[PDB]
């Protein structure tokens, strides 16, 4: 009863029979979630509708992937993968921004629990892809305790809206690091050259930062 | 001879920088306003000591206390009667140096009169001409209505005090009549509910301090720091009021009977405080709890 249903994508296929000739079926890709972290999606295959409907969803309920979230709103970083030829860029965003992504990740992250979100879609929009991909991208998400843990050192959050106070988010478990975390002058991390284009004012789209409902 | 101290005294201000207090959580509450992503750092308990003991040194910043000014005199200087204009206007000049490199209070701002007078402008044409060519972020031309008595006791319901400061300081010099009418207004609803917590970590505590000794109304401070274990900032009350009335009942019986530490405390509430009984009860109570956490 805690699980919710979304359809993301309903399809008629055609299949040539050596007999029957071209047949008609059905395939429901479904989304489920409970709106707390746990999420799942299923295929369904049926040649009535509603048969397939009923298959994806009762599937999807035993494939749940469990979903890290930040102060249960956000992702815990930045999240850029590519699954196939679907390109899913997802950045990590305060309270109150709302989801601002593919009508398709809005539904799942309804369904997941996240509500504060950015994401670019790229490449092929494969419905099918980009779930799969998206669900891929946020169970491989580190969270601040095990960042912790694997370098440990403490996790401390800086945040403008609280000034120069240090917020320790995640502490280790075990023994604590005594030498600083080695300060390379430049870092050799891939940039995005939208994100940086975005950030220098060049650029220019009539389409971003539009007025829309609350998401 | 014997000079009674000022609000900047390094004494008085280390006194009133103590009884104020630090605290990090209420010093740097999150803002509400628009927000961005946070950042993370990987810090070594040392580097996380450091980045704590940078963070008190911003606070001690944030809390400078604001000077505790006189109210400025209201200004009737005429430069100049020009009886020949007299009748030749119906409405005034005002006339406003704006040269950059002027200090506010060194720029002449003057009237010509419908009468043919010139004269220099008021303290309240001069703040609100500077800030017509000079706004000033948080300063409007004309008074908000919010501080009205009746939207001030709303305010005031509302345990929000330290808005009331902050919008008042916005607006007012800390000389002006309405500046000083606002936080004595302040101060005096403080007093009367035992609100002094909600100033405590700001750099409006140690003004509303300053405010009870000089008008000697320091017993419902003093209960407030009793009844929450701050005996030290207690009996630093207690001796700022001697020093600052150092010819008083109070302050000549702590010299006789050379009184320290909690016996201030018991000199001045028989002496000279008003609610001396439920100051002794108070003080009694504190006592005892601290001789069972002994025992």
């Amino acid at each position: 009863e805690d699980f919710d249903t979304r359809i993301l994508e309903v399809r008629n296929v055609f299949t040539m029979t050596a007999k029957e000739g071209r047949k008609k079926s059905i395939r429901v890709l479904v989304a489920v979630g409970n709106g707390k972290g746990a999420a799942g999606f299923s295929i369904g295959k049926a040649t009535d509708r509603m048969d397939a409907f009923r298959k994806a969803k009762n599937r999807a309920v035993h494939h749940l992937h469990y979903i890290e979230r930040y102060e249960d709103h956000t992702i815990f970083h930045d999240i850029s993968l590519r699954f196939k030829r679907t390109h899913i860029k997802m950045k990590k965003q305060p309270k109150g921004y709302g989801l601002r992504c593919h009508r398709a990740i809005i539904t799942i992250c309804r369904l997941i629990g996240i509500k504060d979100m950015y994401a670019k879609v790229s490449g092929s929009i494969n419905m099918l892809s980009l779930t799969q991909g998206l669900f891929r991208g946020l169970s491989r998400q580190e969270t601040h305790q095990q960042l912790a843990d694997k370098k440990g050192l403490h996790v401390v959050e800086i945040r403008e809206e609280c000034g120069p106070l240090p917020i320790v988010v995640a502490s280790p478990r075990g023994p604590l690091r005594k030498d600083p975390e080695p300060e390379d002058e430049v870092p050799d991390v891939k940039l995005d050259w939208e994100d940086v284009k975005t950030a220098q004012g060049m650029k220019r789209s009539v389409w971003s930062n539009l007025k829309r409902a609350a998401t | 001879e014997t000079k009674k101290p000022t609000f900047m005294d390094e004494e008085v201000q280390s006194i009133l920088t103590k009884m104020t207090g630090l605290n990090l959580q209420k010093t740097f509450k999150p803002a509400i306003q628009e927000l961005k992503p946070p950042t993370y750092k990987l810090m070594t308990q040392a580097q996380l000591e450091e980045a704590t003991r940078q963070a008190v040194e911003a606070a001690k910043v944030r809390l400078k206390m604001p000077p505790v000014l006189e109210e400025r005199v209201p200004i009737n200087d005429v430069l100049a009667e020009d009886k020949i204009l007299e009748g030749t206007e119906t409405t005034k000049y005002v006339f406003t140096d704006i040269s950059y490199s002027i200090p506010h209070r060194e720029r002449f701002i003057v009237v010509r009169e419908p009468s043919g007078t010139l004269r220099k402008a008021s303290w309240e044409e001069r703040d609100r001409m500077i800030q017509v060519y000079f706004p000033k972020e948080g300063r409007k031309i004309l008074t908000p209505i919010i501080f009205k008595e009746e939207n001030l006791r709303t305010m005031y319901s509302q345990d929000r005090h330290v808005d009331v400061l902050n919008l008042c300081f916005a607006q007012f010099e800390p000389d002006s009549t309405e500046y000083i009418k606002v936080h004595h207004k302040t101060y005096e609803d403080i007093d009367k509910r035992g609100k002094y917590d909600l100033l405590r970590s700001t750099r409006y505590f140690g003004g509303m301090v300053w405010y009870f000794v000089n008008n000697k109304k320091i017993d419902g401070l003093l209960i407030d720091q009793i009844q929450r274990d701050l005996i030290d900032d207690a009996t630093n009350l207690v001796q700022l009021y001697h020093v600052l009335h150092p010819d008083g009942q109070s302050a000549q019986g702590a010299k006789d009977q050379a009184a320290e530490g909690i016996n201030l405390i018991k000199v001045f509430a028989k002496t000279e405080a008003q609610k001396g009984a439920y100051i002794e009860l108070t003080l009694q109570t504190y006592q005892e709890a601290l001789s069972r956490h002994s025992a």
